[PDB]
């Protein structure tokens, strides 16, 4: 039997988490049971044959970046995240989340990933960002982003409606496929 | 001509031959015995008692051997009125396929039909629809209830046993509904968690003549959040002695699985789950939230401190397979492990074997 | 140590192979039943299921294909009286082997004894 | 599996007959029981492995020579029989029973055996032989027929005490061998 092995590195108030825990739960949209204990893996294959994957749910604190460094070493891919309608997020990803990580691993294909992807177009949460100085990066930005990483390919996912989250990771396990 | 008997014979000669090649070698066994029986005890054609054994020999071989996939069971509403009179409003729970992502199901069940459009309140069904045309419909995964099988309850089967009928010979159904309830307090997102679960009972077993097979008795459920503390403890302690044992149980097997468990056990990092039923339990403020209603606790503790010894026997493995790739996560490990078998004996005030 | 189940494991694989190396193919059956059963229905080993019915499957073929002799059985009669407390004044009717001639046994049992008349 | 073929021939006065059924039913001396069917087989080895064995029952009288010859052909081995102490056996051996058999199956091995071995010493059937002017044939005139003959072993055998008969069948069925 084969393996993966990929992280989810990024703030905490865009929650990923809820992402992953209702990406490996099944569960229908709106309809979520969190979990206390983190480390989300799943026994799910898309292509080929099937295989063993996880998810690290990594924390937002900063405190925690004393334990983090070491689970990067010997991995298969990584899938950094970052927000589209959050631009402290697109801060921190300019400043932390795309730079350390991949300084501590330069050497594996990465994938990026667009959440709240429902917010880019709502125009209530457009207008209240207008008003707090805050913008929805579009995906021309993204797309400068992805060409100055290199990733396989730079994807777009949701919670709301769950629009290509199955795509988003179907493309990141065929990345070394 | 065919008398009887050679026409059950070839029969089950066939139907051993199907069961065998489609995966299923419970019955192919069950019904190999019948032939051995009868051979042996009216016609005494002993070459068929050969390979027939032969045969069986092969069948139980093959069930603790190798291991197989565990379908997908989701769950179709075809509602509305639109549709033909034996669709019409019934929700037909079909068993899937080996790794079926529920939007491949759907995406099938789209192709089925034409207005492929999707519901959103799942829970329920829909009035407006409960007899409009522009035919509807809701597609979701749902777990499938184990079977407890006859003369297996004391015994100490191994796994491959238990996995085979982890999906097969099943008949309810089950699904899970979060309902909130509680204060949207600032950190704490698990004292809101309510579950009213799915009763569903399919009259038929799967698997039968057909992969689908409608639903009979439909039946609503009810989770509290301690009751809730309930299910996810038994659920983790038995999730980890299930990794334990299967690794017990092979040796070419990637350390991957358990340094995963084990590393969701230790540091909750995002959410911690100890502290927050902490919270929501063993606060004084919970005792005025509950006067009478307390013994939940006493079950959640003794669950938390037997997954402590079986917690110490994945650390076992976990150092029999520990290396100085997996030197710093033992190390952690190790450290977050004797700090929380402190922590439950003088901390917690809990007590355990 | 040896807890009883493992002991009488053991003694069943004996006794099947004395069995089977000794031509009564009907009790080699009559006791792999027994084996059989109490493996999958108390500790599962299904390997030895496989190779139990395996050999149980030899069995029944040897049954039909092959065929074997039928001893002679003959009827002793030690009569008299200087013969032991045992022996003394009653018949022992010897199981035989394939093809024994009444001479040879009588033979066999002129060795048996002094005093070798008839 | 392999057979044997042998024919026993000779007079109606010697009876041969409670030989080879006393032979055959394993039995006791001087308690044999007469069945009614001839042709009187047996599945009983005495060396190497088993086989199977008749014995032709033949009969003494004259007319049935019409029916006897058949059987002589695509044989393996022949026991031509006669008696030590009756001299009307000798006469029909010396006339008919050596000569003609002999002659239908020149090309055999070939066995004598001598009856009623019991009587050749016992003083009162001797006495009333030589009242009725009638000789035991001594074991030198048996020699002297068997080099004339060239039989494999000039056999004697009883009925009344069983004495070598194993080993006149013994000696018949390894002459092949």
């Amino acid at each position: 039997m084969q393996a993966i092995k990929c992280v989810v590195v990024g703030d905490g108030a865009v929650a990923k988490t809820c992402l992953l825990i209702s990406y490996t739960t099944n569960a229908f949209p709106g309809e979520y049971i969190p979990t206390v204990f983190d480390n989300y893996s799943a026994n799910v294959m898309v292509d080929g044959k099937p295989v063993n994957l996880g998810l690290w749910d990594t924390a937002g604190q900063e405190d925690y970046d004393r334990l983090r460094p070491l689970s990067y070493p010997q991995t298969d891919v990584f899938l950094i995240c970052f927000s589209l309608v959050s631009p402290a997020s697109f801060e921190n990803v300019r400043a932390k989340w795309y730079p350390e990580v991949r300084h501590h691993c330069p050497n594996t294909p990465i994938i990026l990933v667009g959440t709240k992807l429902d917010l880019r177009d709502d125009k209530d949460t457009i207008e209240k960002l207008k008003e707090k100085k805050l913008t929805p990066i579009t995906y021309p930005q993204g797309l400068a982003m992805a060409k100055e990483i290199g990733a396989v390919k730079y994807l777009e996912c949701s919670a709301l409606t769950q629009r290509g989250l199955k795509t988003v990771f179907d493309e990141a396990i065929r990345a070394v496929l | 001509v065919y008398t009887q008997q050679e026409l059950k014979e070839k029969l089950y000669q066939e139907i051993i031959s199907y069961f065998d090649k489609g995966k299923m070698w419970e019955k192919a066994i069950k019904l190999s015995k019948e032939l051995a029986e009868t051979y042996e005890s009216k016609v005494f054609d002993y070459e068929g008692l050969g390979n027939l054994l032969k045969k069986r020999a092969s069948f139980y071989e093959n069930i603790i051997k190798a291991m197989r996939p565990q379908p997908e069971y989701f769950a179709v509403g075809y509602y509305g009125q639109g549709f033909p009179s034996f669709l019409r409003n019934k929700i037909f729970i079909y068993r899937g396929k080996e790794y079926e992502r529920r939007e491949d199901f759907s995406l099938r069940l789209l192709t089925q039909f034409p207005n492929a459009e999707k519901m959103t309140s799942t829970t329920p069904p829909g009035e407006d629809i409960k007899s409009s045309p522009k035919q509807y419909m809701q597609c979701f995964t749902v777990k499938p209830v184990m079977s407890l099988p006859p003369s297996y309850k004391d015994k100490p089967v191994p796994e491959q046993i238990l996995n085979y009928y982890r999906a097969n010979e099943v008949q309810q159904f089950r699904y899970s509904r979060p309902f909130r309830k509680g204060e949207k307090d600032p950190d704490n997102e698990f004292a809101t968690m309510w579950i009213e679960r799915t009763t569903y009972t399919t009259a038929y077993t799967f698997p039968g003549i057909l992969k689908w097979f409608e639903v009979k008795q439909i039946s609503t459920e009810e989770i509290s959040p301690l009751e809730n503390a309930i299910e996810t403890m038994e659920l983790t302690n038995e999730r980890i002695s299930n990794c334990v044992q299967q690794h017990a149980w092979d040796r070419s097997l990637s350390v991957h699985p358990l340094s995963m468990l084990l590393s969701g056990i230790v540091d909750p990092a995002v959410m911690g789950g100890f502290s927050n039923y902490e919270k929501a339990f063993f606060t004084e403020k919970y005792l005025q939230e509950h006067p009478e209603d307390q013994e939940k606790v006493e079950l959640l503790k003794r669950l938390i401190a037997l997954q402590m010894p079986l917690l110490t026997e994945g650390i076992r493995i976990h150092g029999e397979k520990l290396t100085e790739q997996l030197k710093p996560l033992h190390e952690r490990l190790s450290s977050c492990f004797r700090e929380l078998k402190e922590k439950v004996e003088k901390h917690y005030g809990v007590i355990t074997l």
